[PDB]
Formats: structure tokens, sequence, C-alpha cells
RNA sequence: CUCCGAACGGUAAGAGCCUAGCAUGUAGA
RNA sequence: GUGCUCGCUUCGGCAGCACAUAUACUAAAAUUGGAACGAUACAGAGGGCCCCUGCGCAAGGAUGAAAUUCGUGAAGCG
């Protein structure tokens, strides 16, 4: 089925795999993703920029 | 991991911080397809990108209890707990709706009855048709009205439980 | 189902005027809910 | 009804032994000299309310500690559970002899109080208020879950069912002869507070053997 | 399952004060390094110090010759390790010894950078030494027990030096 | 002719891979 | 902080008197490491101690550790 090369593990259930990348304690070790909430003004650019790439 | 919203965060009074919905229904909100994509980390700014790609506004379908990408999108915000101006920034958006409906439920779920009124009600203006999944799978095309009306004076307008909002008479005698 | 004791081990120089070191014993209260720890 | 309530009152006639011992022995009242209590003055709803969310907190933290992640009280003390586990876990699950009368009790109490509330918050507030309170002592002789881990109750409840016939028929005679009499609950409630106050040491010991594991 | 009547204590863990305040608890907090019930009583041992308690039982300290608090001794003022190993220890040990144990160890908060409390903080506002020598690393059943201690071999070698 | 009950006696045991809500707050230099 | 001195002496102050006399598992903090009989892939059953459910030292299930013969030494007796 799944297979992981960074724990060379293989994942049968797609959910089972599904649930490893994300969690994995020695993925998480190549950096930590903890996402920090960031400024007021850094979630209006996402939105203007979206409104004149996606509509526009 | 999603245990914590970041390291720490200000817990709403009513249960906790995550756990403002039914613990059957978050712990069916974590094990989903929906959820496997996007659980990397969505903490801002991809939030946004993944609110506007999806136009449905529903809670469970299905008789295996399902969630819509609406519902599990909700929790996703709700265990980031973003600021109140970020949310504000959503409630002001016109151009993407389910974005606004989104904003609007959270501030439902997470604020003060006080900022319930204050920025949900001028919400109660728009006229425009919005798309949403039936318990059984069949979708229907409602009236935002609809949504507003049965969030502010309904209980349970969709599978969450909400958090026992005051009688209006109550604050009109009180405050504005 | 107060004490007075001689510190008889180092008394020289600490505690300048090392000479008896009275104290005071009292119990703390425990608090009627509290499981066995 | 009235023969089983004449019943009741000869049986206890019969066993009434003049009381006089314990040399007065008292409760709640050693707990305020110490500093793990305080008086205060707070209304009613506010203390029952109170109590209600304690009690879900304490067996809250009770199934948390225990390392059950799988299972949920529900806020309406209703044990439910969340994804139908069957390996072992079923098996950790047996508890029917202290959490299940705790949970009944509970119950009773959070439903009285929630009666109580929806007054303050804008219920029916009429008669309906004393309706309620009756057909909620006949759901707790029928809708709570008391029967499983005592059965004797349904003396009482037997009792909570005659003196039902005791009222109504006082009640609804004249022109009211049909409809759904609200009643009293001045022998009900009554019952129901003996009733604890005898079984308050049952579930002391019963709390204390299972905290003890 | 260890009831006493008073602690034996050191002469630096009691205080630079003739009259403390001890608060015996019957029956408290599970001995460190045996893990048997015994009596914990705590004190002040003067002003702004560190409200210094009890950690290693009566019969764990006496069979070992040790106090209840620091593990040092109640006849030198050496650790266990130097006491064992190694008198020497007659010059290599200290009189009027320092309260610089007594102190209140450091406030996180400051180390973190926002220490909320002020000037208030009832902890110590210094900066946290740093990790790398051993002494940052010494913990209780490793000291209480001759093998392995950081800081016992560091004074060890001050006796043959110079 | 209205009196109505719950638990146990129950789900074989298994080797390879994987993910996690919980817990200490200290002694000492 | 409060009340008072036929006080220095004004109604600005100074001095004195008296009541009140020791809280704080100190820190909002700081790192440290862990576990499902849980889904998924695979085959498809010949005496007590350590645990779990549990209120009962009610009750219910499991892996792990005896007699003969001879020689020697000693006590004691004639
Ligand atoms: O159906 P009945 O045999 O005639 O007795 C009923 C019945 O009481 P019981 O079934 O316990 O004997 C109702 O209670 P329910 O079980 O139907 O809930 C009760 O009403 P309450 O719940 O308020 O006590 C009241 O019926 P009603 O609604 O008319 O008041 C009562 O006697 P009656 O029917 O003769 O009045």
């Amino acid at each position: 089925g799944y297979y992981c090369n960074v724990c060379d593990c293989v994942v049968k259930d797609s959910i089972n795999f599904l649930d490893h990348i994300n969690g994995k304690k020695h993925q998480r070790n190549l950096g930590m993703s903890m996402r920090v909430e960031r400024s007021t003004l850094d979630q209006v650019k996402k939105r203007f920029e979206v409104n004149k790439k996606k509509m526009e | 991991m999603a245990n914590r919203t970041v390291k720490d965060a200000h817990s709403i009074h009513g249960t906790n911080p995550q756990y403002l919905v039914e613990k059957i229904i978050r712990t069916r909100i974590y094990e989903s397809k929906y959820w496997k994509e996007e659980c990397f980390g969505l903490t801002a700014e991809l939030v946004v990108d993944k609110a506007m790609e999806l136009r449905f506004v529903g809670g469970v379908y299905g008789g295996n209890i399902k969630p819509t990408p609406f519902l599990c999108l909700t929790l996703k915000m709700l265990q980031i707990q973003p600021e109140k101006d970020i949310i504000v920034e959503f409630i002001k958006n016109e151009d993407f709706k389910y974005v606004r409906m989104l904003g609007a439920l959270y501030m439902r779920l997470t604020g003060t009855a006080i900022d319930c009124y204050k920025y949900l009600e001028p919400l109660y203006n728009d006229y425009r048709k919005i798309k949403s999944q039936n318990r059984n799978g069949e979708f229907e095309l409602m009236h935002v009205d609809e949504f507003i009306d049965e969030l502010l004076h309904s209980e349970r307008v969709c599978d969450i439980i909400l958090p026992r909002l005051q009688k209006r008479y109550v604050l009109e005698e009180a405050e504005q | 189902a107060y004490i007075r004791y001689t510190p008889s081990q180092q008394g020289v120089a600490f505690n300048s005027g090392a000479k008896q070191r009275v104290i005071r014993m009292v119990e703390m209260q425990k608090d009627p809910m509290e499981p066995p720890r | 009804s009235y023969q089983k309530l004449l019943k009741y009152y000869v049986l206890n006639a019969l066993k009434h032994r003049p009381p006089k011992a314990q040399k007065k022995r008292y409760l709640f009242r050693s707990f305020k000299a110490t500093k793990f209590f305080q008086s205060t003055k707070l209304d009613w709803v506010e203390v029952g309310l109170q109590v209600c969310r304690q009690g879900y907190n304490m067996l809250n933290l009770l199934i948390h500690r225990k390392n059950l992640n799988y299972l949920h009280l529900d806020y309406n003390f209703n044990l439910k559970p969340v994804k139908t586990l069957t390996t072992k876990e079923r098996k950790k699950s047996r508890f029917g002899n202290a959490f299940h009368l705790c949970r009944e009790v509970l119950r009773l109490t959070k439903l009285v109080v929630d009666s109580h509330v929806q007054y303050r918050l804008g219920n029916v507030d009429a008669f309906q208020l004393a309706d309620g309170l009756q057909y909620i002592f006949a759901h707790v002789g029928q809708l709570t879950g008391m029967y499983r881990y005592k059965y004797k109750l349904m003396r009482q409840i037997r009792m909570c069912k005659d003196l039902k016939h005791l009222i109504y028929y006082r009640f609804n005679t004249g022109p009211v002869g049909k409809g759904p009499g609200c009643g009293f609950w001045a022998a009900g409630w009554r019952v129901w507070l003996f009733f604890m106050r005898g079984i308050t040491p049952l579930l002391e010991r019963w709390l204390g053997n299972l905290l003890a594991r | 399952w260890e009831d006493a009547d008073f602690p034996i204590l050191c002469q630096t863990c009691l205080g630079e004060n003739p009259y403390i305040r001890m608060t015996k608890e019957k029956y408290g907090k599970e001995c460190k390094i045996c893990a048997r019930p015994f009596t914990v009583f705590r004190w002040c041992p003067g002003v702004r110090m560190r409200f210094k308690k009890t950690e290693v039982c009566q019969t764990c300290s006496k069979l070992k010759n040790v106090c209840q608090t620091c593990l040092l001794d109640l006849e030198y003022g050496l650790p266990i390790q130097v006491r064992d190993a190694g008198d020497m220890l007659l010059k290599l040990a200290r009189t009027t010894p320092y309260y610089k144990r007594n102190r209140p160890h450091i406030c996180s908060f400051w180390v973190k950078g926002e220490c909320k409390r002020g000037e208030e903080c009832p902890y110590r506002h210094e900066k946290p030494t740093d990790p790398d020598d051993p002494l940052a690393d010494q913990n209780i059943k490793d000291r209480y027990y001759g093998i392995n201690d950081p800081v016992a071999d560091k004074l060890l070698k001050r006796a043959s030096t110079m």
C-alpha cells in the first residue's frame, strides 16, 4: 500500500497513512511546524490577493 | 497534533477551547478525509485559501456522521483561535460568501453576546442564495436570512449546539 | 480504617550566636477534599 | 394506593424506638472551622447550577483520570459512547455499582435545577412549574435510571405511585376532572428528601472505597 | 509508615535565624529516594529565603549519615560521595555555611522575558546559569548514592591540584 | 385491572508497521 | 490609618501617647521524557504472588515464576 520513505514504513489503510506524516515524530524531527497566527494585516493580504487572482 | 491551539489559548467560558462542539462530533471531525489534508498547519493565511474553495454550508451528512468541509473548517479555525481583528476582517468581506458565513458562525460560537449582536446584526441584509447539505446527503439552496435567523434565534442550526445566547429583550432593557 | 533544640552538629560561628535555635512547629491544615495521594 | 400508604404508615409506626444516642455528632460545622470552607450568600438557582457543574466536572475528571477518552457524560448525566469500542474497552466500562447511582442522583438534581432555571429564564412560570415538578418526581419514578443500582427504590416509587392517586382524585374532582392536574410535591419531595438523607452514608462509603482505588 | 518527632536537619538548612517556625505534617509527600511515607515539615530559613522543606526520610538519612533536605552531612558539610571515596575532609570543609542554597530558584517568567510580577517577584531575578557544565545536571538519587556525582569529582580534584 | 429491572457468568489468543489526550515543578553547583 | 495631649503652639506644622504586629505547596512560570488490545496487512482454534471490572476479603476474566547390621568419638557405672 502506502509507503513512508522517511520512516521506511508500510502504511496499509489510506487513513492509516494519512495519520502518520501529519504527526510523525520522525517527520516532525525534520522541523517544528507549530503554526503561529500571523498579524491582522497578514490575513488581509491573503484575502485581497485572492480577490484579484481567482476572480480577476 | 490537534490538542492545543498553539501553546496557550484564552479559554471560552462555555465549556473549553476546543470543546464548544459535542465530544462525539469533534471526535468524528478529527478522523476524516478532509482533516487528513490541511491538518499539517493552518494558522492565519491558508485558512482563507481553504475557506474560499468550499461552497457548502452544513454540518453532518450520511448515516455515519460525515462532517462537511464547512464544519471541519469551522473546527479548524476554532482550534487555531484567531484574533478578533481577523474575524472582523472575515465578517467584513462581501466578495467571498462562505468565508463570511464561517466568520459569523465562529463569532457566534466564541464571542460576547454584545459583540454577537454588534457584528452579526448587519449580516441580516443580504438576500443572496447559500447552498447547504441536509442530513440525508441531499443539498438545498436557502437564504442567508434563514441561516442567521436560526443562528441568532434558534438552537443548533447545525450539528453544533449553541452556547445559550440571551433573549434580546434583557439586553435591550439593560444595554444597546 | 515550641521546641528548643541545641544544634550539637556545627555550632561555632554559623548563625552568629548559634546558641540554641528555638523554633515554632505548627501542623498544616488537611482539607477534607483530597483522596489518597 | 391508600392501602399501600397505610401499610407504609403502620410499618413506620412499629419501627419507631426512642432515638437517643450519638452524642450529637454534627457535620459541615467542623468543615467551616478549617481553611477549606468559606461561607457566603448566593441565590438558590446559582447554588444549584454550581452543584450541577461541580458534580459533572467531578465525574468527567474521574473518567479522564481513568484513561477513557472514548466516553462522554453528555452534560445531562447520561453516559454516552463515542466510537463503539469492542476490543477490550467495553470490559473497562462495566461500572454498574456506584457511578451508575451517582449518575442517576446527579441527573435528578440537575434536572430539577434545569426545570427551575427555565422558570427564571422565561418558562411557562404559572402552575405549569408545579406540574413540572410533579411529573418530574413521576419520571424519577420511571424516567430516571434509579432501578438498576438499587431495586428497593421501587418501594418508595410505589409510594410515589400510590401517593399520586392521593392527590389527583382530590384535585381532579368537580370542574377539573380530566386534564393534567399539577398538584404538589408536598409528599413527593418530602419522600425523596428523607430518602437522600438516609442514603448519604452509603454513597459516602462507596465513594471512599472507589476513590481508594 | 514512618513518623518522627523532630527532623534530622543541617545547621545551614535550618537557617541564619535563632528562632524559626516549623510546620509538621504527619504522613506527607512520599520520600524521594526510598518511596516511603514520612513526616514532612517545612519552615522559612530566613527573610527572603526559599521556604525549604524535607525530602529524604528519617531512616533514609539516618542510615547513610546525611541531612533530610540537602543530602550533604550532619558532621562535615561535604557531599555523600566525597565523604565516602575520600582526613582531607577537615581542611576541605567550610565554616560559615553560605546561604546561597536557601534562596529562591530562578523566575522562569523572567527567563522567557515577561515576568509580570514586576519588583514583586518572590522568585529571584538573575540570569539562568549556563547548562553546559555537569553542575547544571545533578539529580537526587545519583547524588544520594555514591555512584555518579557531578559535584564530588569536581571537589575531589580540588583535593589534588594544589 | 396498570408491579416497569439491571450488571457478571460474553465477545479466542496472535507476530510486522503507525499515530496520542495525560504527567514533574525539585535537590544542587 | 484612627483618637488624644488644657504639649512646642498654630489652627500650617513638630513631638509624644494609645489601637492595629508577620499571609505565602512563594513564581503568571522554565524544560524533561510515556503509554489503546486502537484501525490497518497476514493465518484461521486439543498450591499461592503479580493485574482489570468491582461495594461488600460478594461475584466475573487473564498473561507473567520414617529407618536393620557393623566401626569410630564422648558422658556415666562396677
Ligand atoms: O391512565 P390512568 O391509569 O387513568 O392514570 C393517569 C396516568 O397516571 P398512571 O399511568 O401512572 O396511572 C397519567 O400519568 P402518565 O403515566 O400517563 O404519564 C396521569 O398524568 P400525570 O403524568 O400528570 O400524573 C393522569 O392522567 P392525566 O394526564 O389525565 O392527568 C392519571 O390519571 P387520569 O387519567 O385518570 O387523570
